[PDB]
RNA sequence: GCUGCAGUUAAAAAGCUCGUAGUUGGAUCUUGGAGGGUGCGCCGUCCCCGCCCUGCCUCCGAAGCGUUUACUUUGAAAAAAU
C-alpha cells in the first residue's frame, strides 16, 4: 500500500451499490453535461468539474446521470487536453521541486524528493504510451518539462 | 471471536459503526441536505462533506465551509436530508 | 516503384521472351512486359502486388524461383535494417524438469522478404516458410504479413 | 500485491476450521474459488456457501461442519500429464483411499477422481482431505 | 390491429390483440394518451403461478423502456384491473451473444458488448422483473444438493406495488433462465 | 535440500531507497432411464455414457478453415542390443 513511502493509509471514496437513483435526483443528462461543457470551458479539471459538481449542484457521480465518466465528456466534446491531468500536476510538481533544487542546491532531501517524483512520472508515462493515449516516443525531460507544463 | 456471529446477516447497529470499507458489503456513510436561507425561499441540495464552498442560487450568500470532514453548516440554516 | 533495372545488369525473369514488334498503338504494345507467377501453395494467397508488380526479385515466392518446402514460421519482426532481408525473433519454451519451470528462450531468424510485402515494419508478427538456402545465413522466405494496427498501443486506420 | 486470490479463501477457511469457527466470510471470490468451494461442498468438507454481491468482485460466506482437516492450494498450476496425477495424489495425500486432489483441466474444474473416470488431465488447482 | 404493435417480426395474436385492444381503450383520453401512443410492444406471454393465477409478460424494444419506465406504474395499474386475474410487467428483450469458442469457430466476429453477455442479460432480468424499488443487494447460496439459490435483497419504499407479486417473479425468473430466485428487505443504516 | 534447507542469537537479510532487465500480476463475458466392463447366489452391487428430473458459413460429402497460442488429450512417426 502506497508506492513511493511506507505509508499504509486506507483511505478512499466508498461508491455506493444502488444501482439506479438518486431519484430525488430530477435534473438530467442534458443539464450536467452542459454543466460539465461550461465549467471545462473555463479551464476546470474533470478532478475540479466533479467536485464542483458534487457539492455545489446535485451530481453524486456524473457517471451515473449520465452513462459517460467526466473525461470521456471532454474528450467528445472536443475539450481533451494534450497529457492526461494526472500526469500534468506530477509534471507541474516535478518542476516547481526542480525550481526550488536549482535555488537551493544545499537540499538533499528535495533532490531525493525530486527523483521520486520524476520515476513516477516516466512510469505513468511508459502505461500512457503503452496505450496510444501518448504517441510511441513520448519522454518527459527537465529541459522541455517547463515548457510544457505552461 | 467465540465461535459465534452470523457472518452473513450481521447487526445493523455494529454494522454501523465499521469503517465503510470494512462493511458487511460496502456502503458509504455519507449524505445529501436541502438548506434554506428565509431571504429566498428556493433550495439548493448540498453534499454532507463538501470541500467548496457552497453558495445559493443568487444571493452571495455562504451555505458553509469545508472541513477534515462533513461541512459546516451556516449560523441560521435548516436542513431536510433526503432520500431513499 | 523506382526504377527496378538500377543496377547494372538487366533485371529480367528467365525465359520469360519478349518480343514487342512493329504497327500501331501501345507502340509496340502497352503491357511491355510478360510477368510470370505462381501461387506457393499452402494456401497462401500471392498477394496482388507480385502480379501488379515490376519489380523481379528472384528470391521471390511468387515471382522468383523458389519453392517453399518445410517448416512453416512464424515470428515476430525485429530488424528491417537490410535490403529485402529482414530478421525475426522466434519465442520458445525450453523446459526444465530436472526441477520443472522452463525459461522462454528465443532465436533470430534471417528471412528474405520479398518487395511485393511492404510496411514490413519491426513489430509485424510475420509467418515465413523453409526454402532451399538463399544466402549462406538466409533459409526463409516472408510468406504472408500477418500484421495488426492492433495491439492498439496507437491507433492504426484504414 | 495479489497474484491470487484462491489462496487466500483457502487459508481463510482453514484458520476458521482451526480456530474452531463455523462461518468465514472471504474476499473477493471468482468463477475459480466457487468451483473450488463446490467441489469440496459435494464431498462434504463444508456445508452452505453464499456469495454476496458488494458491487465490486463478491464475498463469500462459508458454513463449515469440521470434518476438514486441510484444504490447500498449490501454486504455481503446474501442468499434470495423467502419470503424474498419482504423483501428486501421493505427494500430498493421507491414504491413497481418501482426500481429493482437485486440478483444472479442459473439461472443467474437478477432484481428481472424476478426472480419473473422465479420463482428462491438466493443471493442479489445490486439494483436500 | 395484430399488424401493428404485436409485430417485431411476426404478426400474431391472441392475447397479444387483448392487450393491445386494452392499450386502445386507455387510449381514449387525455394525457393519458399521446404520452403513451408512441410505446410500442414486441410479444406477450402468459406464464402462471402456482396454485393458478397466471402472469402476463410483455416484452419491449429496449430503446422504449425509459419511456415505458416513464408510465409504468400507472400503466400496469390499468392493465391489471382491465385484464385483473394477471400479474402484468415488463421486460425488455435483449439479444445476448454466445461466447465464442476457439472452434467456434472464430472468424474473429465483431467483439460483443458486456452489454450484451447472458448473465449480464439475466442481471437486466431480475432488474426489470421488480421495478421502482431497486435491487439493494444480493446473495448466493449453495444448497448440499449442488443447487444454487440467488437471493436478491429489495429496498423497501414503494414496494407495495411489488408485494403481491413476489412469487411470479420467482416463477417468471424461473421459465426465462431455469434458476431460482428469493426476495427479501433490509435494514436502514444508520 | 524441485519434491524437500537454513539465515533474531548457531555459518548466513546489502545502511537505505529509487530502478531497467527478469520474474510476478484483481474481479468480470455458455446456462431416475437404460448401453458397456467383474463380483457375489433369474436377481442385483460398483465405474462409464447421450439425458432429463454448444463450430459458424459456404449451400451427406465437399468445401470455405480456422483468432492466435501454450496446455492437455487421442493417434501416427517412433533402430536393434539394452
Amino acid at each position: 500500500g502506497r508506492m513511493h513511502a511506507p505509508g499504509k493509509g486506507l483511505s478512499q471514496s466508498a461508491l455506493p451499490y444502488r444501482r439506479s437513483v438518486p431519484t430525488w435526483l430530477k435534473l438530467t443528462s442534458d443539464d450536467v453535461k452542459e454543466q460539465i461543457y461550461k465549467l471545462a470551458k473555463k479551464g476546470l479539471t474533470p478532478s475540479q468539474i466533479g467536485v464542483i459538481l458534487r457539492d455545489s449542484h446535485g451530481v453524486a457521480q456524473v457517471r451515473f446521470v449520465t452513462g459517460n465518466k467526466i473525461l470521456r465528456i471532454l474528450k467528445s466534446k472536443g475539450l481533451a487536453p494534450d497529457l492526461p491531468e494526472d500526469l500534468y500536476h506530477l509534471i507541474k510538481k516535478a518542476v516547481a521541486v526542480r525550481k526550488h533544487l536549482e535555488r537551493n542546491r544545499k537540499d538533499k532531501d528535495a533532490k531525493f524528493r525530486l527523483i521520486l517524483i520524476e520515476s513516477r512520472i516516466h512510469r505513468l508515462a511508459r502505461y500512457y504510451k503503452t496505450k496510444r493515449v501518448l504517441p510511441p516516443n513520448w519522454k518527459y525531460e527537465s529541459s522541455t518539462a517547463s515548457a510544457l507544463v505552461a | 471471536m467465540p465461535l459465534a456471529k452470523d457472518l452473513l446477516h450481521p447487526s445493523p447497529e455494529e454494522e454501523k459503526r465499521k469503517h465503510k470499507k470494512k462493511r458487511l458489503v460496502q456502503s458509504p456513510n455519507s449524505y445529501f441536505m436541502d438548506v434554506k436561507c428565509p431571504g429566498c425561499y428556493k433550495i439548493t441540495t448540498v453534499f454532507s462533506h463538501a470541500q467548496t464552498v457552497v453558495l445559493c442560487v443568487g444571493c452571495s450568500t455562504v451555505l458553509c465551509q469545508p472541513t477534515g470532514g462533513k461541512a459546516r453548516l451556516t449560523e441560521g440554516c435548516s436542513f431536510r436530508r433526503k432520500q431513499h | 516503384m523506382a526504377d527496378i533495372q538500377t543496377e547494372r545488369a538487366y533485371q529480367k525473369q528467365p525465359t520469360i521472351f519478349q518480343n514487342k514488334k512493329r504497327v500501331l498503338l501501345g507502340e509496340t504494345g502497352k503491357e511491355k512486359l510478360p510477368r510470370y507467377y505462381k501461387n506457393i501453395g499452402l494456401g497462401f494467397k500471392t498477394p496482388k502486388e507480385a502480379i501488379e508488380g515490376t519489380y523481379i526479385d528472384k528470391k521471390c515466392p511468387f515471382t522468383g524461383n523458389v519453392s517453399i518446402r518445410g517448416r512453416i514460421l512464424s515470428g515476430v519482426v525485429t530488424k528491417m535494417k537490410m535490403q529485402r532481408t529482414i530478421v525475426i525473433r522466434r519465442d520458445y519454451l525450453h523446459y526444465i524438469r530436472k526441477y520443472n519451470r522452463f525459461e522462454k528462450r528465443h532465436k533470430n531468424m534471417s528471412v528474405h522478404l520479398s518487395p511485393c510485402f511492404r510496411d514490413v515494419q519491426i513489430g509485424d508478427i510475420v509467418t515465413v516458410g523453409e526454402c532451399r538456402p538463399l544466402s549462406k545465413t538466409v533459409r526463409f522466405n516472408v510468406l504472408k504479413v500477418t500484421k495488426a494496427a492492433g495491439t492498439k498501443k496507437q491507433f492504426q486506420k484504414f | 500485491v495479489r497474484m491470487n486470490v484462491l489462496a487466500d479463501a483457502l487459508k481463510s477457511i482453514n484458520n476458521a476450521e482451526k480456530r474452531g469457527k463455523r462461518q468465514v466470510l472471504i474476499r473477493p471470490c471468482s468463477k475459480v474459488i466457487v468451483r473450488f468451494l463446490t467441489v469440496m461442498m459435494k464431498h462434504g468438507y463444508i456445508g452452505e456457501f453464499e456469495i454476496i454481491d458488494d458491487h465490486r468482485a463478491g464475498k463469500i460466506v462459508v458454513n463449515l461442519t469440521g470434518r476438514l482437516n486441510k484444504c490447500g492450494v498449490i501454486s504455481p498450476r503446474f501442468d499434470v500429464q495423467l502419470k503424474d496425477l498419482e504423483k501428486w495424489q501421493n505427494n500430498l495425500l493421507p491414504s491413497r483411499q481418501f482426500g481429493f486432489i482437485v486440478l483444472t483441466t479442459s473439461a472443467g474444474i474437478m477432484d481428481h477422481e472424476e478426472a480419473r473416470r473422465k479420463h482428462t488431465g491438466g493443471k493442479i488447482l489445490g486439494f483436500f482431505f | 390491429s395484430a399488424k401493428i404493435v404485436k409485430p417485431n417480426g411476426e404478426k400474431p395474436d391472441e392475447f397479444e390483440s387483448g392487450i393491445s385492444q386494452a392499450l386502445l381503450e386507455l387510449e381514449m383520453n387525455s394525457d393519458l394518451k399521446a404520452q403513451l401512443r408512441e410505446l410500442n410492444i414486441t410479444a406477450a406471454k402468459e406464464i402462471e403461478v402456482g396454485g393458478g393465477r397466471k402472469a402476463i409478460i410483455i416484452f419491449v424494444p429496449v430503446p422504449q423502456l425509459k419511456s415505458f419506465q416513464k408510465i409504468q406504474v400507472r400503466l400496469v395499474r390499468e392493465l391489471e384491473k382491465k385484464f385483473s386475474g394477471k400479474h402484468v410487467v415488463f421486460i425488455a428483450q435483449r439479444r445476448i451473444l454466445p461466447k465464442p469458442t476457439r472452434k467456434s469457430r472464430t472468424k474473429n466476429k465483431q467483439k460483443r458488448p458486456r452489454s450484451r453477455t447472458l448473465t449480464a442479460v439475466h442481471d437486466a432480468i431480475l432488474e426489470d422483473l421488480v421495478f421502482p424499488s431497486e435491487i439493494v443487494g444480493k446473495r448466493i447460496r449453495v444448497k448440499l444438493d449442488g443447487s444454487r439459490l440467488i437471493k436478491v435483497h429489495l429496498d423497501k419504499a414503494q414496494q407495495n406495488n411489488v408485494e403481491h407479486k413476489v412469487e411470479t417473479f420467482s416463477g417468471v425468473y424461473k421459465k426465462l433462465t431455469g434458476k431460482d430466485v428469493n426476495f427479501e428487505f433490509p435494514e436502514f443504516q444508520l
